[PDB]
DNA sequence: TGCGAAATTCCATGACA
DNA sequence: ATTGTCATGGAATTTCGCA
DNA sequence: TGCGAAATTCCATGACA
DNA sequence: ATTGTCATGGAATTTCGCA
């Protein structure tokens, strides 16, 4: 069979509710399965419009061949499906109750979680405008399995924010303090 | 000069004079006979008054002040006398329009990498959609690849609002634009501070050294156009489209379609290309790396007969931005500071300001 | 046609497919394996269809279109397919520019005796000057005199007005003139008939066509801009020395005044020529006749490298006046019914009209 | 001495007062000594001011070396004597008592007024609209004297307008009782 | 190689400001 | 403290398909 | 004729619309 | 049912002044 290639698959998901920002609660989450780079889109909802308004800002820049998701609602629509087939996007869907799929990409999950909860530290209805630090670390990330970036995969480049990562791993003290203080 | 009039009467020689010709008196002036009829001598002294009254009966050039003069009048080397009231004429070095054409345009090095310079710009005011007037347009130099956001004004804060969205993908070393005012504000300059991004600017009033985004502004506006025929002019919902297309669409002199340039594969949009669908990533990337070198550069055109180029310490005028009802087109004369290339130099005004101009928008001062 | 292609499949020789190559089925198509990698071929009921979907992807000319269907496909003389239709999408015809150059121009015999052929015209609107916004300027087409009539409007009414009194000097054969209100009125039609005078038009929104008093404009504008330098801009009372000083400026290339044209001797005026002062008046008059004759005519210019001339039959478009905001710049396709000189033509509309039309204004359809 | 030329000498005078048309009451005429071309002004008084508004717009067209008058107040003014200096025109005066100079002019004159006369008959406060129709009558008559039109002479040309002079040479019946009923 | 047709490349023209 | 660009479609030139 | 300086003529450039 | 023009000022070319 033939190589990967970006753009042969995105993976997308909803992250959310979130503390209101702007009046946005949830963030879509677009993975291109080959090279782990990452697309990041607030929403009002976990709605087929919301996903369709997002996704159309998406593919005004690049289309995938297939589109991978859970069976959430919003995915699930014949909407959606409509959407999709206007656009020659395969839509595949993972079996109920297992939706998880790609560790790749649940990697990349819990790694925007991690950022969002170690940014919003005494400021969690401002992750609206911290958005692009988020995408931009991810991007720049280094993947010991790949031996690069999903920056320098996407564009055989090496980027002008090298060191927009600067992730501890682990959430501190403080941090984990903030979340809990946010369900309280 | 009486006295020099006076050797000439008694028919000694005086340099410049043809001793060939019969130089007499008559109504207590000097005359001479010449081919053409019988001239009066003026004076020295009389001369750059009789200059000065002949140019100012319409604020003629050299022949048209010269033909005046000759009706009544021969001394040595009129042209001379002329040329150098022209040259001290200011209503005439402020008005009159530049006979000498600019030198050869410069086709600067495309940017070597995606990222390493925008080209940024609005088009508009455009017909109101959707309370939307205007678009920012921002093209990466080195792969053409454009990005398109509506705007309800051509503001900084519309700006950093739409570059907040596209440095979400990427930061760029350099972002290029002119001098509106937009992009010459202290909030973009701190936007682009905070984020490491160094702000290059155009020369005033030279759309040309933005050429790379304004010939974009005629791809746009023909693709909306051809798109909105027959119908109400609702161009809002088809940026998004227009963007797509233009980014997936040959430059028949590149072979390639800005995407390729950017990604190095086709997403899944019509008529993909598959001639690396075996090559691996890696090695997909590697041909890129290798097309990207090897594209095509234009060279600088032959000058024209009559251009000219800037020299340090060279008299030159610079064009009038927005002139007035029945106002001169040219500023008074200023010195070239420094040539920072054959087609940009820094002039120093009558009033002591440093100025960065392109050649374009000045005139070599006439008459030396 | 999947009977052409069934032979193919079997090894027998169809006109416009190489020999050499291996075509094959595969998936239910036709495939070729060529020298840039294996392309489908579709059946020739299916070509259209693809051509017209890479075409219309971003609306693009020949190379563009061509290279996206190549990505996937392959059949004899692709091209000659991509430029049928590329002439048969009107969104491409009436919004693209045209590539071609308009042929040279035109240089007209100057008329031959004074009063022959005046052009007329409307500078403004200016700066207020007592009230008054524009200038009527009368140019005499032989000798270059011209008269200046401050207006408040360019109207019929003040254009009537400024010509009772210029006629009392004299009646002109013809005025020719551009196609502004003032003078294409029913009212200054009867006025032109009352005279004897015929009204000539230049074909419209080509200021070219009366280049003669175009031209003029600019004299008069950079005289009255030198004079009025550090001054409110109060031309009204200049306009009558401003008429006397370039009727008395010699042009360079006819080495002779307007004046000097129309009355064969200067007035009393400052630097006045003096070479006639013996001749009787009517050997003055015979010298004049002479002049008159002798002067200077340009030849037209070269044809550029890549310019068109109109042919009877020849489909050509007009350019649209005014064009909204994301309008098409051209009108649809007409034929050229008559071909009145190299520059100027008589068009067919597809509504019917006959417009008599400067081919600076056409362009030839492309695409045959 | 040199031949006679246009523009050697101008003979200006006032006719009038005529029946008020459009406010105007005289006419300035100014008649080439040479050519004997006539131009013909419409003033609201036989003033300085009058006289120097109408001989500045001639005066945009062609300059005299001198100007002939008689001793008519609007031309003896040291106003009008300003003017003269300030464009370089020799102002020349006929003695007082003695206002007639040049014969070729005084017919001009007499020329004028018959084909006014004519012109007016049961319309008399119509002549503003008229003086263009006088004046190329009187610059398209043919000078037995000269031999040419005043056109002719100034211009070197045959004029556009050959036959613009109908004139019957004396008064008719009709005409010299419109004349009559003017007065009374 | 050598011919005629097809493909590709050249590049003047005009238009973005 | 900077700098023109490039879609377009006939024409000119080169390559292809065959011998 | 032949030389160097002055005069004249040529003409690209730009600007009127 | 008509159509480009021409001031400008350096450069190219021709003529002038003298031998
Ligand atoms: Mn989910
Ligand atoms: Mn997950
Ligand atoms: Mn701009
Ligand atoms: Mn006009
Ligand atoms: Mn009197
Ligand atoms: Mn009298
Ligand atoms: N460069
Ligand atoms: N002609
Ligand atoms: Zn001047
Ligand atoms: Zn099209």
């Amino acid at each position: 069979d033939r190589p990967q290639k970006p753009f042969d698959k995105f993976f997308i998901d909803y992250i959310g509710p979130l503390p209101p920002s702007q009046g946005y609660l949830y963030v879509l989450v677009v993975v291109d399965g080959m090279t782990g780079f990452t697309w990041l889109y607030p929403t009002k909802a976990p709605s087929t419009s919301a996903t369709v308004k997002s996704l159309n800002v998406l593919t005004s820049i690049a289309i995938p061949k297939v589109i991978h998701s859970d069976q959430g609602a919003a995915f699930t629509s014949s909407t959606f499906a409509e959407w999709a087939k206007e656009r020659g996007i395969h839509l595949e869907f993972s079996t109920p109750y297992h939706p998880q799929s790609s560790g790749k990409v649940e990697r990349k999950h819990s790694d925007i979680k991690r950022l969002l909860t170690k940014l919003l530290v005494g400021r969690p209805t401002k992750w609206y405008d911290l958005l692009p630090v988020v995408q931009l670390a991810l991007n720049n990330t280094y993947s010991p399995v790949l031996k690069y970036t999903p920056h320098q995969l996407l564009f055989g480049i090496d980027s002008n924010t090298p060191f927009a990562n600067q992730d501890t791993l682990d959430l501190t003290r403080e941090e984990e303090l903030s979340l809990l203080q946010e369900i309280r | 000069l009486d006295a020099e009039l006076d050797q000439l009467l008694q028919g000694h020689y005086i340099k410049g004079y043809p001793k060939q010709y019969t130089y007499f008196l008559e109504d207590g002036k000097v005359k001479v006979s010449r081919p053409e009829g019988v001239k009066i001598i003026p004076p020295q002294s009389d001369r750059q008054k009789i200059v000065l009254q002949a140019h100012n009966l319409a604020h003629t050039g050299r022949e048209a002040t010269l033909l005046k003069i000759a009706n009544l009048y021969w001394w040595p080397n009129m042209r001379k006398d002329v040329v150098k009231q022209l040259g001290r004429c200011q209503q005439c070095l402020i008005t009159n329009a530049s006979n000498k054409a600019s030198g050869p345009i410069l086709r600067p090095d495309r940017p070597q990498k995606p990222f390493d310079k925008f080209f940024i710009d609005y088009i508009g005011p455009l017909p109101p959609s959707q309370g939307y007037l205007y678009v920012l347009v921002v093209v990466d130099g080195m792969t053409g690849f454009t990005w398109l956001y509506p705007t309800k004004a051509p503001s900084t804060s519309a700006t950093v609002k739409s570059l907040n969205v596209l440095t979400s993908i990427a930061i760029p070393k350099v972002i290029h634009s002119d001098q509106g005012a937009a992009f010459t504000s202290s909030t973009f300059a701190e936007w682009a501070k905070e984020r490491g991004i160094h702000l290059e600017f155009s020369t005033p009033y030279h759309p040309q050294s933005s050429g790379k985004v304004e010939r974009k502004h005629s791809d746009i506006k023909r693709l909306l156009t051809k798109l909105l025929v027959g119908r109400p002019t609702k161009w809002y919902d088809l940026l998004p489209v227009v963007q797509l297309a233009l980014n997936n669409t040959y430059s028949p002199v590149l072979k390639y379609t800005p995407h390729q340039l950017l990604f190095g594969i086709d997403s899944n949009t019509p008529f993909a290309n598959q001639d690396t669908l075996d090559l691996t990533r890696e090695e997909e990337l590697s041909l890129l790396q290798e097309i990207r070198t090897s594209l095509y550069h234009p060279s600088t055109p032959p000058a024209s007969s009559r251009s000219w180029s800037p020299v340090v310490g060279q008299l030159v005028q610079e064009r009038v931005a927005r002139p007035a009802s029945l106002r001169p087109r040219w500023h008074k004369p200023s010195t070239v500071l420094k040539v920072l290339n054959p087609r940009t130099v820094v002039i120093l005004d009558h009033l002591g300001n440093n100025r960065t101009v392109s050649i374009d928008n000045l005139k070599p001062t006439s008459h030396q």
